């Protein structure tokens, strides 16, 4: 029996994968939008960090 | 009403009364790119009347042993206006094009000439007279300006095709008893959204005289012939520095 409590709650026995991603189709390649003049802070899609 | 006409695009303006009915190159209009034709994705621009208005580019001369001339089409505008200052800059360009002819004569002269918009139009040597000899046409023969270039044989063209099927291609006549002018408007002719304007050249108008001038003295003999154009519809694209050639 199963009575204490840190194998209740035990991770132990996790035949499952844990997958952050999942796939999507793409027949295509992406289309491009319609886009304009930004001038905001804050919002800067080009300072990455690699 | 169908002998007077007008056209009014941009700034500009023309008049003319002894006409005939206005053609429209290979049965359609011309127009901007739709989206799913193009691929670029940057945002075109499209001045609408610094560009598409008309343009006159030089005025030949008419005599009794004159052969025929041809310019190629949009290489006279490379030099001219805010048109050619932005083909210079943009890398990618797209267009169409109406075209007016002048020649006027009175009521005793006679003549007929041959009005014809060719796609594609590659010029052809001699290959030196015998054959053998390869040869290719100078850069001053494929894009010779807005001052025209004039014909050394007419009846193959210069190409190797005869003249008497250039009327299958969008064409009119000047006959000097009837009219004195030949409108034609065409679209933009490509494989390709956008192209060059420097490097290709898509098309090559053609003034060949069938039936010659002639005339008695005391009578005027200057017979000029004005070329008038104008863009439409014009578009641009890939900004950088100008590039002459």
């Amino acid at each position: 029996g199963d009575r204490v409590a840190d194998v209740i709650e035990s991770s132990i026995g996790d035949s499952v994968s844990r997958a952050l991603t999942h796939a999507l189709p793409a027949p295509t390649g992406q289309n491009t939008q319609v886009s304009s003049h930004r001038l905001d802070t804050g919002k800067v899609p080009a300072l990455q960090a690699a | 009403s169908d002998r007077v006409a007008q056209l009014t695009i941009g700034n500009s303006t023309i008049t003319t009364q002894e006409a005939a009915n206005i053609i429209v190159g290979y049965g359609e209009w011309p127009s901007y790119c739709s989206d799913s034709d193009a691929t670029a994705v940057d945002k075109p621009t499209r001045p609408d009347v610094s560009v598409n208005r008309f343009y006159t580019l030089d005025t030949k001369l008419w005599e009794k042993s004159s052969k025929g001339w041809y310019w190629k089409f949009p290489d006279v505008l490379t030099e001219t206006g805010v048109f050619g200052q932005n083909a210079q800059f943009h890398y990618l360009y797209r267009s169409g094009f109406c075209i007016h002819v002048q020649c006027n004569a009175s009521k005793f002269h006679q003549g007929a000439l041959l009005v014809a918009v060719l796609p594609e139009y590659v010029i052809g040597t001699v290959a030196g007279g015998t054959g053998t000899e390869d040869t290719h046409p100078p850069y001053k023969q494929t894009q010779p300006g807005a001052d025209g270039f004039e014909l050394q044989h007419p009846y193959v063209l210069d190409a190797g095709i005869p003249i008497s099927q250039l009327t299958v291609c969008p064409h009119q006549w000047i006959n000097l008893r009837t009219n004195n002018c030949a409108t034609i408007i065409v679209p933009y002719i490509n494989a390709l959204p956008f192209d060059s304007a420097l490097n290709h050249c898509n098309f090559g108008l053609l003034v060949v005289p069938i039936s010659p001038l002639d005339y008695d003295q005391g009578a005027t003999p200057v017979i000029p012939i004005t070329i008038t154009l104008a863009p439409m519809c014009s578009e641009f694209a890939g900004l950088r520095q100008a590039v002459t050639q």
